[PDB]
RNA sequence: GGUUGCGGCCAUAUCUACCAGAAAGCACCGUUUCCCGUCCGAUCAACUGUAGUUAAGCUGGUAAGAGCCUGACCGAGUAGUGUAGUGGGUGACCAUACGCGAAACUCAGGUGCUGCAAUCU
RNA sequence: AAACCCAUACGCGUAAUGAAAGUGAACGUAGGUUGGGGCCUCGCAAGAGGUGCACAAUCGACCGAUCCUGAUGUCUUCGGA
RNA sequence: AGCUGGUUCCUGCCGAAGUUUCCCUCAGGAUAGCAGAAGCUCGUAUCAGUUUUAUGAGGUAAAGCGAAUGAUUAGAGGUUCCGGGGUCGAAAUGACCUUGACCUAUUCUCAAACUUUAAAUAUGUAAGAAGUCCUUGUUACUUAAUUGAACGUGGACAUUUGAAUGAAGAGCUUUUAGUGGGCCAUUUUUGGUAAGCAGAACUGGCGAUGCGGGAUGAACCGAACGUAGAGUUAAGGUGCCGGA
RNA sequence: GUCUAAUUAAAACAUAGCAUUGCGAUGGUCAGAAAGUGAUGUUGACGCAAUGUGAUUUCUGCCCAGUGCUCUGAAUGUCAAAGUGAAGAAAUUCAACCAAGCGCGGGUAAACGGCGGGAGUAACUAUGACUCUCUUAAGGUAGCCAAAUGCCUCGUCAUCUAA
RNA sequence: GCUCAUGGAGAACAGAAAUCUCCAGUAGAACAAAAGGGUAAAAGCCCCCUUGAUUUUGAUUUUCAGUGUGAAUACAAACCAUGAAAGUGUGGCCUAUCGAUCCUUUAGUCCCUCGGAAUUUGAGGCUAGAGGUGCCAGAAAAGUUACCACAGGGAUAACUGGCUUGUGGCAGUCAAGCGUUCAUAGCGACAUUGCUUUUUGAUUCUUCGAUGUCGGCUCUUCCUAUCAUACCGAAGCAGAAUUCGGUAAGCGUUGGAUUGUUCACCCACUAAUAGGGAACGUGAGCUGGGUUUAGACCGUCGUGAGACAGGUUAGUUUUACCCUAC
RNA sequence: UUCCUCGUGGCCCAAUGGUCACGGCGUCUGGCUCGAACCAGAAGAUUCCAGGUUCAAGUCCUGGCGGGGAAGCCA
RNA sequence: UCCGAUAUAGCGUAACGGCUAUCACAUCACGCUUUCACCGUGGAGACCGGGGUUCGACUCCCCGUAUCGGAGCCA
């Protein structure tokens, strides 16, 4: 009863996302969206892989969900269940109508045609440009031949063509590796929970030293 | 037995065959939703500078 | 709506011409009369056969209508008429609006 | 239904702005409009009275008639194959004087200045403006300033 | 140059936290018979300018301050876009040609200017 | 059945405007301003000035209707400058 | 009979519409538009489907969400005289821990009916003689006031007279025909899985148009047509059919 | 027995039988422009006229609230013209009175026609004699049925057939 | 004159919410209603006074034909309100909230006419409103036709055909798992790429001065997405039987009960009882059981005439001698 | 699929927008006499769910769910 | 639109301008019967809304709302 997804393969529509005048929409079989070691810090993984789209179109939130599921069990079974953090770094929030017609013999007496043809929810669907970030998955460089394969594995799900690139940043951080290991050297930088706060020189002295004191300790 | 409703098709070019004219500008236009305070005090003043001129020229 | 019974308005009498206390009613159209040109030709052509002559009108949509005021001078005793925009509900005597009051 | 009132799709026009809502300064108020002058139309959504419709937003017109609060604009209106001239009362607020009126009569002025003043001796003003001519020949020194080669560079990812 | 009254542009003027304030002025301040208004002379009104105080208001300064303003061969001539092709591409879309051209970000700097009248070591 | 001739009327037009009672088109060189073909004067010409029909724009004036004001006067309620 | 069919010679010149508003209006009419004819007043302009300079207006694309509204992933650090649980507990404005909400600084992703900001293209005005300046006249308007407003007299400034390009004559009026089923292509875009589908926006075309090319085709490419000659080419092509 | 001559011969029509309705002649039903005019009627309730059902057998249940038909007439009901009274100078107006009809009140279904819904309940289960409740003018009775009438439906069981 | 929503901190009964006090608070509230704009010593909340929601007509903007109506704007000449005053006020903070002729009726001027002349009634006129047309530029208006008719329409349905392929059908990629163990012998979820046009829809291009519609019978050819037969490969293939797959459409693919049936379901034989196309092949080839004129019955609906992809029974199937093909 | 209607104590049913809701049956307690019937008395409700409108919602407005009903015709 | 009638305790109903008004039912008790019903006695409860006439309005006059019956109907 679902309808294939080459119907709502390309964007043909303006943005429809749930609101106040649609009111009415199922929820994304997609509700995860980090997996692995989540938790982890951010010198514990330096190396990224973004599995990026290649194509203008729309990816169904199945879609999303099969793909984070096979990766997530290749990469699991192999390297382990805390030896990456993978994130979906794409939201469904694109509602893709249907206009149901009647598939029984002597329909015609009833379909009414075209004739109110606005259409129902039936799904939801995430809208993907060139160069952009589907999945991003961090590890050690020990393991990077896992996640390549767990996210060329994840392109099967998927329509259209999706690239696997190795980021020069140093993890979900958008610094460079020498960048960030020459600012985590000195005291510029401070863990979180996952991400990292930076130093900057502008503000009051007061908080930039009650934080940060390894910086100024020179 | 639906039409067809509406089209802005070749009206510019209907309208550009003998069309898009300025209307006109003339010397003295009218003083027509002028205030009539101001309309009243310009007929005398008028028919005084006529008869100034008038008088002078005499 | 509410109306008072009273009200200071302008009155064209030739004496007054000015602002003066009117008393306030309702207008009420008035009985129709016979000897009226139009009643009388409308009769002279319903008499005989050939059944009804005119229209006569059922597609009423309108469940209001206008009310119209006749304010009498009590000077001069001129009466004016001034017309409302429509109301289902309509009252002279006004017993009128307070606010501190509770329910 | 359909909808085509007085205020329709003027919804980010006759908006006010931002950080600029409440009152008016007084310069609108006293400024001072003579018949003749031109205007530019630019409703302030704040001053209900004496708008004028979304037609006007944007158009230039010339006084012709003033009020105790309001002014007269007379404005050329394309309706079909021609231009009909149309006849507004705004309040003031709703009007600004031109700039370009005031920036030719100073090149009036200027113009009329440099005559009188080549006239004493006879030498061909030429008080026309002309468009920006084609740069004349030059030379140009490498004293200081040698070439940089330059070369397009490879493709990088940079993500 | 400071202050007051009346202003113009309306944050380069606001906000947070501290500091300082000659002179004059503003201010707080003192009183309730009268005009006047309040549950309350707290606000408003009137009287005194006398009994006191710069504590506050007000002005100014400080802050690798928040905000705001300006600029930049910072990003980026990027994104986007007008026009063109019997251009590529299964298509989605993408390049090229002649043109226009951002926003965020980054960096740097600044933090009220001014008009009329009066008055002030 | 043509052609020729003719009186008196009648029709349109020369006056409009008001439902009507009814009243009924010059302050002025039949107005002023702006522009206007053509003509005239000076000028070798260029051009300058005068006069400027028609036509156009505009401000005025006059007649009627409407709304006012309401003199001399008088069948004291008519008249309406 | 607002409906079907038919409507009789030639050549020449011009040459459409399928759109607006109203109608018991939707197979029709009136109206405006488009077209023709007759011309009138003038004689290079009181112009222009164009640019430039100056000047306005806008809220789409893009962009933003550690900026408001709304949606939204993940942790971190905190606060309960005050959410729900357990433990020491008699309880305590008492403590140790678990989970939620709330707060702070961060983080991933979005908006036709959100937005600080904000294009490109399109759009309004202006670029002088009906102008500018000086002097002083009218008024029952206006002013504290010969102070202003408007209209004027008189006087000064002419072809570089106030940017470019072009004008094929400019302006004006009367009357009347047909038409009021549209369709296609590029691009923008709505519904729809989609459609040689339905519906809008801009232009260009077919209709009303033959010609060369696309084997063949209403719309594509090229190019628009009096009758002929010579030459050169467009698009498309040069093994033969087929000119090369 | 009868019919759609020239696509339908039938289960349709008619029929005997059954039932109802109106009428006692200054009448019922019908005709006619009218009439000192007609048919029924050369008639008279075992008749005439108008309907319905359709031999025999066995039966023809409940509903008169609705629509109809009919029956009753003292009435603060309504109700035309004419006529009556007042006012008025008159046109005219305003009052009271005002036939039938309607309404008020009864009957009538072999007149038109109509004739329930939800819950619980019997110690295997199932069903529901029983109870409760709402409600109608009455709640489909006797009988009959997947019938020429039952969608679901090629209903379920049996018989008929190898199917 | 005052400032709101909300939050925080406090006060007996009093708690989450009664009343009071303070701090913060750019509006996160309210402004009759829908939404969007707008508004902070206000356009909001409270209080005081009021009727400008008044008169006279004109002009302008929107819809637009530059008509009407509606609504709104700014003025003029009056009269008023309010406020110390400036000033504001011609209904609702703005954008919607409504209506011709004719007729009737009211108000005003107490004005004009009733035409032989007068008075008084009555009537008719002038100017401004009301009684309404919602199909809202404004007829006075119930059904049915299966007994039907006419003008027309492929501007418009019921077939084929054409575009599309959602739905149907068929086939792939991937591989979490199943399969004693073992992803892929055979299967294969979560996803995703496609083909086809024997389904049904969508559409309305052609056909309404007519292309003879269901089914069956008969006959020919074609496709392959192969049921059997020939040859092979693989197996969770010992044999036998079976399953998967390939080249292959050369050859075959039945007889019957019930149904008008297509479809379906059973019996039986069979090597097998595969799927489809050819104007959903094939009516001047048949038949006419069904659908779908006119007769008639039933049930339900309807007051009724009559209606019913509800059931039942009865119901005229024309012409080739022409051209082509064979 | 469209349209109409209803949703209430264990069951059936009702309600003026105006008391955390009328009646009846069932249940419980006591009494009469062992049980029914009968006489007295009590208890029991988030008015189907999710939102809003008003000082106040069972009721007033929208969507979903479930129960029932009407329509689904010309070919 | 005209005529006529009606609105009264919780329901319905009656009335004289010398009463905030009788009645049967509903409920509050007291009574009477083995109990249940039946039955008797005292109570508490209401003149559709607004104006006017009157030594005195349910009552009469006027207006308005709602209902019923019959008559009428040119925007
Ligand atoms: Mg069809
Ligand atoms: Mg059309
Ligand atoms: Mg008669
Ligand atoms: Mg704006
Ligand atoms: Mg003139
Ligand atoms: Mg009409
Ligand atoms: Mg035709
Ligand atoms: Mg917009
Ligand atoms: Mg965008
Ligand atoms: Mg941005
Ligand atoms: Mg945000
Ligand atoms: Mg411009
Ligand atoms: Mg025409
Ligand atoms: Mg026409
Ligand atoms: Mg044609
Ligand atoms: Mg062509
Ligand atoms: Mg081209
Ligand atoms: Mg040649
Ligand atoms: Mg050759
Ligand atoms: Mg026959
Ligand atoms: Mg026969
Ligand atoms: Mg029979
Ligand atoms: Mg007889
Ligand atoms: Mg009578
Ligand atoms: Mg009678
Ligand atoms: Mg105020
Ligand atoms: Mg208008
Ligand atoms: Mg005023
Ligand atoms: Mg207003
Ligand atoms: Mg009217
Ligand atoms: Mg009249
Ligand atoms: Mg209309
Ligand atoms: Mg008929
Ligand atoms: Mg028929
Ligand atoms: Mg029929
Ligand atoms: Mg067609
Ligand atoms: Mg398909
Ligand atoms: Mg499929
Ligand atoms: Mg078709
Ligand atoms: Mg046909
Ligand atoms: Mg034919
Ligand atoms: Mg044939
Ligand atoms: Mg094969
Ligand atoms: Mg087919
Ligand atoms: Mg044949
Ligand atoms: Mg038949
Ligand atoms: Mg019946
Ligand atoms: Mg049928
Ligand atoms: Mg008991
Ligand atoms: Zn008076």
């Amino acid at each position: 009863a679902r309808r294939p997804a080459r119907c709502y393969r390309y964007q043909k529509n303006k943005p429809y996302p749930k609101s106040r005048y649609n009111r009415a929409v199922p929820d994304s079989k997609i509700r995860i969206y980090d997996l692995g070691k989540k938790k982890a810090t951010v010198d514990e993984f330096p190396l990224c892989v973004h599995l990026v789209s290649n194509e203008l179109e729309q990816l169904s939130s199945e879609a999303l969900e099969a793909a984070r599921i096979c990766a997530n069990k290749y990469m699991t079974t192999v390297s382990g269940r805390d030896a990456f953090h993978l994130r979906v770094r794409v939201h469904p929030f694109h509602v893709l109508r249907i206009n149901k017609m009647l598939s029984c013999a002597g329909a015609d007496r009833l379909q009414q045609g075209m004739r109110g043809a606005w259409g129902k929810p039936h799904g939801l669907a995430a809208r993907v440009d060139i160069g952009q970030i589907i999945f991003s998955v961090r590890t050690k460089d020990s393991n990077k031949d896992v996640v390549v394969e767990g996210l060329r594995r994840a392109r099967y799900k998927f329509p259209g063509q999706q690239k696997i690139i190795l980021s020069k940043k140093w993890g979900f951080t958008n610094l460079d590796r020498p960048e960030y290991l020459k600012k985590r050297e000195a005291g510029e930088v401070k863990d979180d929970g996952a991400f990292v706060k930076f130093l900057s020189k502008k503000g009051s002295l007061e908080n930039n030293i009650r934080e940060f004191p390894e910086y100024f300790a020179a | 037995a639906k039409s067809k409703n509406h089209t802005a098709h070749n009206q510019t070019r209907k309208a550009h065959r003998n069309g898009i004219k300025k209307p006109k500008t003339y010397k003295y236009p009218s003083l027509k939703g002028v205030d009539p305070k101001f309309r009243r005090n310009h007929k005398h003043a008028l028919h005084g500078t006529a008869k100034a001129l008038a008088a002078a020229k005499k | 709506v509410n109306v008072p019974k009273t009200r200071k308005t302008y009155c064209k009498g030739k004496t007054c011409r000015k602002h003066t206390q009117h008393k306030v009613t309702q207008y009420k159209a008035g009985k129709a009369s016979l000897f009226a040109q139009g009643k009388r030709r409308y009769d002279r052509k319903q008499s005989g056969f050939g059944g009804q002559t005119k229209p006569v009108f059922h597609k009423k949509a309108k469940t209001t209508k206008k009310v119209v005021l006749r304010l009498e001078c009590v000077k001069c005793k001129t009466r004016a008429q001034l017309t409302l925009k429509r109301c289902k509900h309509f009252e002279l005597g006004g017993e009128k609006k307070q606010k501190g009051q509770a329910l | 239904g359909k909808s085509h009132g007085y205020r329709s799709r003027t919804r980010y026009m006759f908006q006010r702005d931002f950080r600029k809502h409440g009152a008016v300064h007084l310069s609108t108020y006293l400024k001072v409009y003579k018949v003749g002058d031109i205007v530019d139309i630019k409703a302030n959504g704040s001053i209900q009275k004496g708008m004028p419709h979304k037609f006007y937003q944007g158009k230039t017109g010339v006084v012709y008639n003033v009020t105790k609060s309001s002014v007269g604009v007379i404005i050329n209106k394309m309706v079909g194959n021609r231009y009909l001239e149309k006849r507004l009362n705004l309040r003031v607020e709703h009007i600004k004087h031109s700039k370009c009126r005031q920036e030719f009569l100073e090149r009036v002025k200027a113009n009329a200045a440099k005559r009188a003043e080549a006239k004493a001796q006879g030498v061909a003003v030429q008080l026309k403006r002309q468009p920006a001519q084609p740069r004349e020949s030059r030379i140009v020194s490498t004293e200081g300033n040698v070439p940089q080669t330059l070369a397009p560079v490879p493709y990088e990812t940079f993500i």
